[PDB]
């Protein structure tokens, strides 16, 4: 589970800078 | 736009999208990505195409850190899906964006390049993509929002 959460931290601020670099 | 329309077009987005990436990158890649069916002409094709081509950048930046968390996970056939349903799960549950949206596509690119690397899986990652947005709502979020190519559209 530890790096399930790592994992998901990774997504969510790879997901969060590609949303803001094409807005 | 409905659901089901949504996660049809998903499946086409990720088909091309994993053609298009693994030709970016060009380690053993799966053949599959290159020869399961494939439209490169449509709607949906030309969609993950362009998706993959402007996160070519920002996929370079964390590549390392990202196959080092795979190579510890160590997905397999046999835990595959419950790793990606509780990865997906926990990356939508403080909200939905575009970002988001297509982060999950570049893991399960990511995790059929992996078990395919490892093991003896393109069609069951190609499954749990679709299911997931399908049964979790997202299919409906990208409806609300015109569908796919929305995420061109920023």
């Amino acid at each position: 589970d530890a790096i399930i959460q790592m994992i998901v931290e990774l997504l969510k601020r790879v997901g969060d800078q590609w949303e803001e670099e094409q807005s | 736009m409905s659901e089901e329309q949504v996660a049809q077009d998903t499946e086409e987005v990720f088909r091309s999208y994993v053609f298009y990436r693994h030709q970016q990158e060009q380690a053993p890649a799966d053949p599959e990505m290159v020869t399961l069916p494939l439209q490169p002409s449509s709607t949906m094709g030309q969609v993950g195409r362009q998706l993959a081509i402007i996160g070519d950048d920002i996929n370079r930046r964390y590549d390392s850190e990202f196959q080092t968390m795979l190579q510890h996970l160590q997905p397999t056939a046999e835990n595959a899906y419950e790793y990606f349903t509780k990865i997906a799960t926990s990356l939508f549950e403080s909200g939905i964006n575009w970002g988001r949206v297509v982060a999950l596509l570049g893991f399960g690119y990511r995790l059929a390049l992996h078990v395919y690397q490892h093991g003896l899986f393109l069609g069951q990652v190609t499954r749990f993509v679709v299911d997931f947005m399908l049964h979790h709502s997202i299919a409906r979020w990208i409806a609300q929002r015109g569908g796919w190519v929305a995420a061109l559209n920023l």
